[PDB]
């Protein structure tokens, strides 16, 4: 294949171990070496394994590998909270004549469950200048990564006009944080009182509700 | 018991020992 | 050891030629090691193009090997991409490599990589917004400040924070593409006793554009 076969995804809490598989058509891996990346977000791959078993110096000896021939394999032990990344195996391909990558596995640390730190922000004078006006709400540092969040403009539900964008989990804490912004026109905007944001998130049946008032 | 081909090419088949 | 730092323009043209160029420096490009290029797509996986060695022995992508020229020059110390007829399919991030070749195929090291955006839209500079909690807002120990960036293309801009804490709490989120402009925010927290007491500033930079834009964040 152009491209090896992986899991989209793994997730396992610190301390314990997880194994990635890569796999091609029938013993295709059998005669070639695989290598390994570790990709954390915001960075370049990072060779992990090479020649099938291999570390570099500097990778700790919880990075391993196999290749059976049919399948290759990176085992990561004794998970820290900075594994999280990105991981893809590598290996020519000598019936293409080309170097393939995996499709790639993300890898999830777990913790313990947190609620967001909600913060709304009114739009800045200056935008409205523009003849547009955002209101943002953030909602940082709480996992696992779903979760709900309702706008409502003088207390009734506004479903237009809403864009939401998440982080990568975080290297540090294994969280997640959200930014949900409400677009309007400043006409709009300034023929309203109440802006509020409200987040619903398994860590309570009741939402985490943030509010302001334009008088 | 897998080893290189005895690196100026790309692509040659390991060998077996 | 090996140093790999990639340069050329963050923004082509359809049908014009994409030109980059890597700079290899504290290793030998004559010793028995290849050199080339991947790229990734936003938010996808990681594609090879090619490589080169000083015997001017080339391997190239199959799908990709009527438009792509990989060489290098060892006096200069550096290994050129030249990637014709470009589409928007072509948009990403390059990375120049050294490769350990025969059986092995290995890539170590990377480079930090280069942006890369096909596109007819012309460039555009960012319109950065100040975030400042409403009014009679009940503070905690803590205080979440923010900026927001609107209104840019192509990627990427860079947000930096400045205050009094030098607080590294700082979330920045995935800009959001929409009629040709992109869209990003960053959130900052610092302790409620250092703002609005001492200064916060956003910097953002957009290098497309040649543009740098600070805000500073007052009190409502």
């Amino acid at each position: 294949q152009s491209v090896w076969t992986q899991p989209p995804s793994v997730s396992a809490a610190p301390g314990q171990k997880v194994t990635i598989s890569c796999s091609g058509d029938d013993s295709i891996l059998r005669s070639a070496f695989v290598s390994w990346y570790q990709q954390v977000p915001g960075s370049a791959p990072k060779l992990v394994i090479f020649d099938d078993r291999q570390r570099p110096s500097g990778i700790p000896a919880r990075f391993s590998g196999s290749n059976s021939g049919t399948t290759a394999t990176l085992d990561i032990a004794g998970l820290q909270r900075g594994d999280e990344a990105d991981y893809y195996c590598a290996a020519w391909n000598g019936r293409l004549s080309a170097f393939v990558f995996g499709s790639g596995t993300k890898l999830e640390i777990k913790r313990a469950d947190a609620a967001p730190t909600v913060s709304i922000f009114p739009p800045s004078s200056e935008q409205l200048t523009s003849g547009g006006a955002s209101v943002v709400c953030f909602l940082n540092n709480f996992y696992p990564k779903d979760i709900n969040v309702k706008w409502k403009i003088d207390g009734s539900e506004r479903q237009n006009g809403v864009l939401n964008s998440w982080t990568d989990q975080d290297s540090k804490d294994s969280t997640y944080s959200m930014s949900s912004t409400l677009t309007l026109t400043k006409d709009e905007y300034e023929r309203h009182n109440s802006y509020t944001c409200e987040a619903t998130h398994k860590t309570s049946t009741s939402p985490i509700v943030k509010s302001f008032n334009r008088n | 018991c897998k080893i290189h081909a005895r690196f100026d090419s790309r692509g040659n088949p390991t060998v077996e020992c | 050891q090996v140093q790999l730092e990639e340069s050329g323009p963050g923004l082509v043209r359809p049908s014009e030629t994409l030109s980059l160029s890597c700079t290899v420096s504290g290793f030998p490009m004559s010793e028995s090691y290849f050199w080339g290029w991947i790229r990734q797509s936003p938010g996808k996986g990681l594609e090879w193009l090619g490589s080169v060695i000083h015997t001017g022995t080339t391997y190239y992508r199959p799908s990709l090997e009527s438009r792509l020229t990989i060489a290098m020059d060892p006096s200069k110390n550096q290994v050129s991409l030249s990637l014709t007829s470009v589409t928007v399919a072509d948009s990403a991030m390059y990375y120049c490599v050294r490769i350990r070749g025969g059986s092995s195929n290995w890539l170590d090291p990377w480079g930090p990589g280069i942006v890369v955006t096909a596109s007819s839209a012309k460039t555009t500079p960012p319109s950065v917004y100040p975030l400042a909690p409403g009014c009679g807002d009940t503070t905690g120990s803590s205080v979440t400040l923010g900026c927001l960036v609107k209104g840019y293309f192509p990627e990427s801009v860079t947000v930096t924070w400045n205050s009094g804490s030098l607080s590294s709490s700082v979330h920045t989120f995935p800009a959001l593409l929409q009629s040709g402009l992109y869209t990003m925010s960053s959130s900052v927290t610092v302790p409620s006793s250092t703002w609005p007491s001492q200064t916060v500033t956003c910097s953002v930079a957009h290098p497309a554009s040649s543009t740098t834009v600070d805000k500073k964040i007052e009190p409502r």
